[PDB]
This record gives structure tokens, C-alpha cells and sequence, in this order.
């Protein structure tokens, strides 16, 4: 079973934008297909989802802004790693 | 003479070096001809903000840096060239998304660009992110040598990424009194996620005010450049080598037990390497 | 770009608990003054705030009657505590009086 991830310090975190990671050991095209059956689970609970990126090649992945309340869900989904919930970063 | 920071790195071939960053202004003098913005933008701001701050074009921090690692007069590698990708908004902020498709996109140009060395500059931070560790970690397989701030927060830089990342050159700083950096009530990060420290204080490179300013900057953004720069050197002499026989060649002509331990927390002290970076004689 | 420090960091007012610095104004600022202060002789823990350049004064409140005091000035391009810095800092010593 699949993660949830988060930065520690409170301040800097993005809720509502999550990078889904999938298992390294996946066809290239899982990505798309994970993206589109968490889109059409989510629309069925009557939440609206936006797909920002699809990750190929650095890791296999997606990028969606999305409600908190549907991780649970997401963490379900076949082939997911681990969510991230998005945070932010800084010039040194 | 020469800049105090030139004098430290100096003891007594076509490689790209990537910034992650601000803006920068490509037809300063310092780097004019030798920089590429490419089309690369991800930042948590509005795309017209940068037009309508009629305070500045947010490309201080950029320029500077690009000045560090390969400016004409006050650079590292005066060689080097270098391709700009904005992920820094004009508040100085970015996200670990947009650092992510920032990453992607330069594997997508390694993939499409003819075999040669590749140096990543992340001149930033954030908290410790597991998939910001993965991307890096990714990249350097691929044989990419990255290279990022240690951090700003008088911490140990185990807490923040990419500083947390092993296979990133983590780059702390140090002053002309070999001195640990203050930058506030803050300064330089520290412990064994730090690689080595380089010059990060007063720090003189390219403005963004003019073609031919100059200005002085102080930051582990600015002590990581100085080793972005001694990469591109060693690269430019030797293209083939691995990212492990690069940071092997770093710490051994690095400078060695010349920063006083006491400005660090007495159980950092073991952990934190006193190495100063250094070019090959 | 980023203002430069003051030449000199003036004191001009002191109460047993309070310190007035002053500095003259510069013409276009941009962007701030980041005041740093703590007891010469790290007894306590440094503390600081941000100041647009163009106030051309700063009050340091909630200190202790009689002690030595270093006040540092950075010029920053961003408020947040773990930027970077522009040009070099300025620092002034100044003992607060008794009650």
C-alpha cells in the first residue's frame, strides 16, 4: 500500500496540488491511464480534478490539483508509490 | 588583484551548465553570448507580474548566479555556456512541481542533445521532499552532475532538498576569514548532508541594473555556483567523467581543516566536513 | 537594484527598554533592511524584523536596562529569513541605560 507524503514545515506546504508517483516497473502508458481512472473516480463522488503534467523518463507520474479529501481514494489506485502534496522552495 | 573569492578556488570541452532560478538579463556583459534562455517556465505567479512591478524585471538573483559560473571578468569558468529555465517568481518563490518538470525537461534535452557533460545548478530550497530526492537521484544515474545550496537556515541540511539528496553535490558557504556565513539571525547549513563549502560571502558578480553592473551577494545559492563553475572546468578538461570521479576529484584538491568549527553546534562539528572547494593545480 | 546599506547607523533616542536608530532615507529604495540586534557577547538569542529602506528610521523595543547591544543591518532582496544578501552589513554598539 501506497504513502502520503508532505513537507514538515506547515508554512511551506501547497494543499490541493499533489505529484502521484507510480512504481518504477510500469508500462509508460500507466501514467495516463492512472491519471484518467482517478479523473472518472473522482468525477463519479462529484469532485472536479485537473491534470497539470504527466512525468515520463525522470519518473513515472502525474501531476493533479485536486481536493485533499480524494487521497484516500488515490492511495488505492493500482501501480501508485506514494503521493507528495506539493511545497514550496526558495532562492538560496 | 583579484576578487578575494577567485583567489580561494585557485591553488598554489563543450559542456552545458543548466540554472534553475530567476529571470535573468541574457545581454549582460558578464555573460552575453555564452546564455540561453530557454523556453522553460513553471512559477507560482501570473505571467504578466514581471511587467507590472515597476520596481524591477525579477533577475537579480539569476544573472548573479550565471555571472558566478561563468562570467567573462568575475566568473568561475569564464568558458562555460549556460541555458536558463524560470522557476523562481519574482518573490523569490518556486514550487517542488515546477523544479520537477524543470528536471524533466532537461532530461528530455540531454535525450535530444549529442553525448557530452551536463552540470544542473539548484541554487534553492525547500524541505526535505522524497520525490524532489528521486528526480535528483534519477538524474544523476543518467550521469549528471548537480549541484545545490546547502541552505540558509543555520540547520542541519539533512532537513532540506535537494541539500538532503546524496547523489547532488550539497555546497555550504564560507567567508574571506574562512568563517562559517551569518546571513541574518540565520546562515550557512551544516552536518553530513553537506559535501563541501565554497566562497559565499561577498560575492562579486553581474547586476541586473545595467549591462555592466556588478554587485556584491551573499548566500549558499552563491557558495554552490563557485562549484557549478569548478565542474564545468574539470569537465571541459576531462568530458567523461563519472559524477563519483568528479566529486572525487572535488573533495581530494578541495582545502582541508580551514573553517573554525566553533560557529557550528558541538555535535555537527564530527559531521560537517571542513573542505573548502578548490581547482585542480 | 537593492539599496545599499547606511554609511552610518545613527542613535538617536534610548529608554532603559527602547532603541531609535536612524539612517539617512536613499531616493528610490527597493527593497528592504533587515534589522538584526541581540546582547554583545551572545548571552541571548539574535532577533531581527524587515524595514523598506525609504523609513529612514527603526525602533528596537523589549530590551533589558543597562546592557551592550549590537545592531546589524542587511540589504535584502526578499523579507524572508533564510535569503540572501546584497552588498555588506552595517553594525552600530549601543548600551541601553538603567532604571
Amino acid at each position: 500500500t501506497a504513502t502520503f507524503h508532505r513537507c514538515a514545515k506547515d508554512p511551506w506546504r501547497l494543499p490541493g496540488t499533489y505529484v502521484v508517483v507510480l512504481k518504477e516497473e510500469t508500462h509508460l502508458s500507466q501514467s495516463e491511464r492512472t491519471a484518467r481512472r482517478l479523473q472518472a473516480q473522482a468525477a463519479r463522488r462529484g469532485y472536479l480534478t485537473k491534470i497539470l503534467h504527466v512525468f515520463h523518463g525522470l519518473l513515472p507520474g502525474f501531476l493533479v490539483k485536486m481536493s485533499g479529501d480524494l487521497l484516500e481514494l488515490a492511495l488505492k489506485l493500482p501501480h501508485v508509490d506514494y503521493i507528495e502534496e506539493d511545497s514550496s522552495v526558495f532562492a538560496q | 588583484s583579484i576578487p578575494w573569492n577567485l583567489e580561494r578556488i585557485t591553488p598554489p570541452s563543450l559542456v552545458e551548465v543548466y540554472l534553475l532560478d530567476t529571470s535573468i538579463q541574457s545581454d549582460h556583459r558578464e555573460i552575453e553570448g555564452r546564455v540561453m534562455v530557454t523556453d522553460f517556465e513553471n512559477v507560482p505567479e501570473e505571467d504578466g507580474t514581471r511587467f507590472h512591478r515597476q520596481a524591477s524585471k525579477c533577475d537579480s538573483h539569476g544573472t548573479h548566479l550565471a555571472g558566478v559560473v561563468s562570467g567573462r571578468d568575475a566568473g568561475v569558468a569564464k568558458g562555460a555556456s549556460m541555458r536558463s529555465l524560470r522557476v523562481l517568481n519574482c518573490q523569490g518563490k518556486g514550487t517542488v512541481s515546477g523544479t520537477l518538470i524543470g528536471l524533466e525537461f532537461i532530461r528530455k534535452s540531454q535525450l535530444v542533445q549529442p553525448v557530452g557533460p551536463l552540470v544542473v545548478l539548484l541554487p534553492l530550497a525547500g524541505g526535505y521532499s522524497r520525490v524532489l530526492n528521486a528526480a535528483c537521484q534519477r538524474l544523476a544515474r543518467a550521469g549528471v552532475v548537480l549541484v545545490t545550496a546547502a541552505g540558509n537556515f543555520r540547520d542541519d541540511a539533512c532537513l532540506y532538498s535537494p541539500a538532503s539528496a546524496p547523489e547532488v553535490i550539497t555546497v555550504g558557504a564560507t567567508n574571506a576569514q574562512d568563517q562559517p556565513v551569518t546571513l541574518g539571525t540565520l546562515g550557512t547549513n551544516f552536518g553530513r548532508c553537506v559535501d563541501l563549502f565554497a566562497p559565499g560571502e561577498d560575492i562579486i558578480g553581474a547586476s541586473s541594473d545595467c549591462s555592466t553592473c556588478f554587485v556584491s551577494q551573499s548566500g549558499t545559492s552563491q557558495a554552490a555556483a563557485h562549484v557549478a563553475g569548478i565542474a564545468a572546468m574539470m569537465l571541459s578538461a576531462e568530458p567523461e567523467l563519472t559524477l563519483a570521479e568528479l566529486r572525487q576529484r572535488l573533495i581530494h584538491f578541495s582545502a582541508k581543516d580551514v573553517i573554525n568549527e566553533a560557529w557550528f553546534p558541538e555535535d555537527q562539528r564530527v559531521l560537517t566536513p571542513n573542505l573548502v572547494a578548490a581547482l585542480p593545480p | 537594484g537593492v539599496s545599499d546599506v547606511p554609511r552610518d547607523l545613527e542613535v538617536v533616542a534610548a529608554t532603559p527598554t527602547s532603541l531609535l536608530i536612524s539612517w539617512p532615507p536613499p531616493s528610490h529604495g527597493y527593497g528592504y533592511y533587515r534589522i538584526t540586534y541581540g546582547e554583545t557577547g551572545g548571552n541571548s538569542p539574535v532577533q531581527e524584523f524587515t524595514v523598506p529602506p525609504g523609513k529612514g528610521t527603526a525602533t528596537i523595543s523589549g530590551l533589558k536596562p543597562g546592557v551592550d547591544y549590537t545592531i546589524t543591518v542587511y540589504a535584502v532582496e526578499y523579507p524572508y529569513k533564510h535569503s540572501g544578501y546584497y552588498h555588506r552589513p552595517i553594525s552600530i554598539n549601543y548600551r541601553t541605560e538603567i532604571d
